[PDB]
């Protein structure tokens, strides 16, 4: 019964640009459900 | 929902135990035992499977 | 009210505990 | 049977066949399981003791090794043999959720 | 006709009987020959509610019995003309609750002028608050918590006040029957002020705790009641006596019967809502053994718990999507 | 008057003086004493003002040409006879400052610009053949003058504030904050003043002037928005930002050794943690004043705010360096009375309990006491409280959801498919309930919560307010939403609630009364 922090709140499925990317998948495989890119462009984005 | 995998190998499921509703928060082996797996979740109830 | 100072007790306090 | 840990626990392990120490609140308790009963209590922390995992047998001075991790930063190792006292401890930088040895 | 002084500049001649008949006299020349009266029209109905407002606490220790009549006339009137006009009323009656919110604001409680309480009581007359929303009603009923739970109750005309508002919000759950939470804490307030003269329950944190009447009450059974006055309880409540204090705690008490028997049994948590009150009258009924309605009320409220259910709740029993 | 100060002042600044520099010197004694003896006598003369303008523009040009700077030979009289006319001004802008009976708005309002502007100027005009900004000094006497000149009752404002000293007000808005180096050297020259004993002992009292100077989130040690520079050549006052961590620490820690009163008191407490904790080299040192801010238990009956005020610095403290208040939710269970939903700080509270009840080690137990407790209190409260209450129950139901039997109990539903002994069963046990929960209990856990029920939400589904009873109706309803935004549904008030009321979506028309209170209009008529 003490105090222990939450590491951030989960928010689910989110609006970017006319699509609802859901929050339960990979960020990276989450970036590429938008219509028009591919899994390069996913994880160049994300390196950069 | 209690899963068990094989170590060393993520990608084959071994099986999935469907416990309570409520979030399994603990889950171990017998010691003595292989092939019965006790999880307690947040249900307030422990349950022993053979697996 | 407290009129001492402000120390450093409860901090030594568990320290030591 | 039942053994009253006031607090509430946050693990139990078995050390011998018989005794059993649960961790739960700023201490940890340990419990002869053959009588039913307390024998030993260390209360060498500031906030709840999370977990607990103990060695036996390992290449070490200590023959036996009960480590124990405490929320406020610091995990402790404990020697049941004189009677679960302390002997080593580290701090880190935050609370220790969950600890283990090989 | 009247925008808001035309009418105090036109009929500022007699005293009250004449007032009516100037107010009827401006109603026969407007709808007699009325081809295209409808500003002037709203602008009257307006006009006499300002007026209400301005003239009902001015001075009233001259012809009280004349001031009854031509208010209780003027009401019957204003009523009467003003069942076919909502629309031009309702608007003035709105700015008026976001004028007397601004008076607020500023003043800690001496902007309330004591024609707010004839207002929400002509309000009450001029609509029911059965419904759960209303366009006029429901600001005046958080205007009227407001001031239940906003202003400081350390003065007896505060206290009256408070006892009026009481009086005003159980005339307007008389049909509706909702909870007003705030009711509960000025009788919980008010009740154990009146014999805090602190050691026994702890927690209301009154304004006014030395205050209260002692105990050497004469037991007459003959004292009045709520005193439709409060030009008189403005003078009472400095040259005040142990009487008129005796006076509004047997109101505010009877009140708290009323809403007991009217309000409180439905709800599920009336157990949970009278165990301080309970406690207080039993304080009450064991500091005096004179005052026969707390031991009424212990009984009735004993009876009320005993003789309900209150087991526990089953709300998300759904039933099933198909 | 007018006339003899015009004349005096085209004679200073015409090319050159000195007997008649003697006499317009030896007049600003006069203009002194002239305005000293119509304090509080006159108070409406503005010739003061003028003469104080003038003498200010006259020593301006005499230390511009004929300053104390050095000397070479014999000229040994000169800068004694300017440096003395000098510092007689600047010894009259003090007094000037220090005596005032109340904001009079000239004789300390232009003395304190005098004594800037004076030392502005005197940056530069002396020996210093370097980069110095050296007005030490006059600082130090221009501090204490300002720390002296106590008004009338304007200092420790009985109600809220810190101080309403018009030439202090004035100070903090633009004499102390829209720079980097005066601030500075203020804190320096104040922590060398609270070191002698009898300057000590009359800087611990009005405590109120530096409340109001310090309170205002434009520091130049917060790195939020920083500043410029006014002074020619600053001698490393922004580099040393040890120095003025260290001096702001140990002037705040002094002066909050000395003659606490409860209104700066709780002043303190609501910015201990958003604006001086982060200018602080070691903030444990405050650990001990919150502890005991936060386990005050006195007798006055104000005194019981102050713990729900020491919680935000004392969790922050705590978070930031991981020590340990005992008996945590049991101390937060006892904080939270019926005084907590009347009180003017409720949001401030509930945001930071939003964080003590999310935690993921506490029982269902606890929140079950939680909110029975929470409930209880919230069936005699304001709907400014009520709509921070039950979307807090909501989501602590929706996080320990164990907590649900207390809204919805199975052992008390009558289905059509039942034994007669069931319904024989069910009709003697809910004969035979009565609810464990117990007011009194001082320990979350040992609080019967969870094997009692909570009524006073479906209590509360009847609630004189529409948009209050259509938000108590989501506990009958489903549980489909995840959370609620807290921080979007917690400073709802009463003004603002009428407020929107006012301004809702939607109009539609009033309806009248089919009821006819002819005689008896109320019970009251």
């Amino acid at each position: 019964s003490l105090v222990v922090q939450e590491q951030g709140s989960f928010q689910h499925i989110l609006r970017l640009l006319n699509t609802n990317v859901d929050g339960n998948i990979k960020i990276v495989y989450a970036l590429t459900t938008i219509k028009g890119v591919g899994r390069r462009y996913s994880n160049l984005v994300c390196k950069k | 929902l209690v899963s068990v995998y094989d170590s060393y190998n993520p990608r084959t499921i071994l099986l999935s135990i469907n416990a309570s509703t409520h979030p399994t928060h603990v889950t171990k082996f017998h010691t003595q035992d292989n092939k019965i797996l006790a999880t307690a979740s947040d249900d307030r109830v422990t349950r022993l499977w053979d697996i | 009210t407290a009129t001492t100072t402000g120390t450093v007790t409860v901090i030594l306090s568990q320290a030591l505990q | 049977y039942s053994l009253n840990h006031d607090q509430p626990v946050e693990n139990v392990i078995a050390v011998s066949p018989t005794q059993i120490v649960s961790c739960g609140g700023n201490n940890f308790k340990v419990w002869d399981l053959t009588s039913n009963k307390k024998l030993y209590e260390r209360g060498n922390f500031n906030k709840a003791v999370t977990c607990l995992d103990y060695v036996e047998n390992f290449d070490s001075p200590m023959q036996s090794a009960l480590i124990a991790s405490s929320l406020d930063g610091h995990v402790k190792v404990f020697d049941p043999l004189d009677n679960f006292q302390v002997k080593f401890g580290w701090k880190f930088s935050g609370p220790v959720l969950s600890c283990a040895v090989s | 006709r009247t925008h808001d002084a035309l009418l105090d500049q036109v009929k500022k001649l007699d005293l009250d009987d004449h007032p009516k008949i100037v107010k009827n006299i401006i109603k026969a020349y407007q709808p007699k020959l009325a081809e295209g009266n409808k500003e002037k029209l709203g602008k009257f109905t307006a006009v006499l509610l300002r007026h209400i407002i301005f003239l009902s606490n001015q001075n009233y220790l001259k012809n009280v019995q004349s001031f009854k009549r031509t208010q209780n006339a003027l009401i019957s009137i204003l009523k009467s003309l003003s069942e076919k006009y909502n629309r031009e009323l309702s608007e003035e009656c709105r700015d008026y609750i976001n004028e007397m919110q601004a008076r607020y604001k500023k003043n800690h409680f001496d902007a309330l002028s004591n024609g707010d309480l004839v207002f929400f009581s002509i309000i009450g007359i001029l609509f029911s608050t059965s419904d759960q929303y209303h366009l006029v009603i429901t600001p005046a009923l958080i205007l009227m918590s407001q001031f239940l739970e906003q202003i400081k109750f350390n003065s007896l005309k505060r206290i009256a006040f408070g006892a009026v508002l009481v009086r005003i919000v159980s005339q307007y759950q008389r049909i509706s029957k909702r909870y007003i939470p705030e009711v509960v804490y000025f009788f919980q307030k008010i009740l154990l002020t009146f014999i805090v003269e602190p050691l026994d329950f702890e927690n209301i944190r009154l304004d006014s705790y030395e205050l209260g009447l002692p105990l050497d009450v004469d037991f007459t059974k003959k004292r009045s009641t709520i005193i439709p006055l409060h030009t008189l309880s403005t003078m009472d409540t400095e040259a005040h006596p142990v009487d008129q204090c005796v006076s509004v705690l047997l109101n505010v008490m009877e009140s708290l019967d009323a809403t007991i028997s009217t309000v409180w049994k439905s709800l599920p948590a009336f157990n949970e809502i009278i165990l301080p009150i309970q406690q207080l009258l039993s304080a009450y009924t064991s500091k005096y053994s004179d005052f026969e309605k707390p031991r009424n009320i212990l009984n009735k409220v004993e009876k009320l718990t005993k003789f309900t259910e209150h087991i526990p709740l089953a709300l998300q029993n759904h039933k099933p999507v198909s | 008057d007018i006339a003899k100060r015009l004349t005096a002042a085209g004679d200073r600044k015409q090319y050159n003086s000195i007997i008649k520099l003697i006499n317009e010197l030896v007049i600003p004694e006069n203009v002194t004493q002239l305005e000293e003896d119509e304090t509080e006598k006159n108070l409406r003369f503005l010739v003061m003002s003028l003469f104080q303008i003038f003498r200010k523009l006259f020593s301006r040009g005499d230390l511009t040409l004929p300053s104390s700077k050095k000397s070479t030979l014999e000229k040994e009289q000169f800068v004694n006879w300017c440096r003395k006319v000098y510092e007689a001004f600047k010894t009259k802008l003090l007094a000037i400052i220090s005596d005032i009976p109340f904001e009079t708005s000239l004789g300390l309002d232009s003395l304190d610009v005098y004594l800037q502007l004076a030392e502005l100027e005197s940056t530069h005009f002396a020996s210093e053949k370097g980069a110095p900004f050296f007005p030490n000094k006059t600082f130090r006497k221009l501090i204490i003058a300002l720390w002296s000149s106590n008004m009338g009752e304007i200092e420790d404002v009985k109600s809220s504030g810190a101080s309403e000293n018009l030439i202090i007000v004035e100070f903090t808005e633009k004499y102390y904050t829209k720079f980097a180096d005066i601030q500075y050297y203020f804190q320096s020259e104040f922590n060398q003043l609270l070191e002698d004993p009898a300057y000590q002992d009359l800087l611990l009292k009005n405590v109120g002037k530096w409340l109001a100077l310090v309170n205002h989130d434009k520091h130049c040690s917060s790195v939020d928005a920083d500043l410029e520079i006014f002074v020619p050549n600053p001698p490393q006052a922004i580099e040393n930002e040890s120095k003025f961590k260290s001096n702001f620490e140990k002037n705040w820690l002094s002066l909050l050794n000395g003659q606490l009163s409860l209104q700066q008191y709780k002043s303190i407490l609501l910015i201990l943690h958003k604006r001086i904790i982060p200018h602080f080299h070691t903030p444990t040192k405050l650990m001990d004043f919150l502890t005991d801010s936060y386990n005050l238990q006195s007798s006055n009956k104000n005194a019981g705010v102050v713990p729900i005020l020491a919680l935000n610095g004392l969790f922050e403290l705590m978070k930031r360096f991981n020590l340990e208040y005992p008996n945590f939710y049991m101390k937060l269970y006892q904080i939270i009375n019926p005084d907590l939903m009347h009180v003017k700080y409720r949001a401030r509270f509930f945001r930071l309990m939003d964080v003590f009840l999310s935690s993921t080690h506490l029982s269902a137990h606890l929140v079950a006491s939680f909110i029975k407790k929470l409930a209880r209190l919230t069936l005699e409260s304001p709907p400014s409280a009520i709509v921070t209450v039950i979307p807090f129950i909501y989501n602590l139901i929706r996080k320990h959801p164990n907590c649900m039997i207390m809204l919805h109990n199975p052992a008390f539903i009558s289905n059509p498919f039942q034994t007669p002994d069931q319904v024989a069963n069910l009709k003697t046990l809910k004969e035979n309930y009565v609810d464990p929960f117990d007011v009194h209990e001082s320990d979350p856990e040992l609080t019967h919560a969870l094997d009692s029920s909570l009524w006073e939400l479906a209590s509360l589904m009847e609630h004189y307010h529409p948009n209050v009873a259509t938000l108590a109706k989501i506990f009958a309803q489903p549980f489909k939403k995840l959370s609620y935004n807290m921080e979007d549904f917690l400073d709802w008030n009463y003004d603002s609630l009428l407020n929107a009321e006012s301004s809702r979506k939607l109009k539609t028309l009033p309806t009248l009364e089919f009821e006819a209170f002819t005689n008896v209009f109320d019970n009251e008529d």
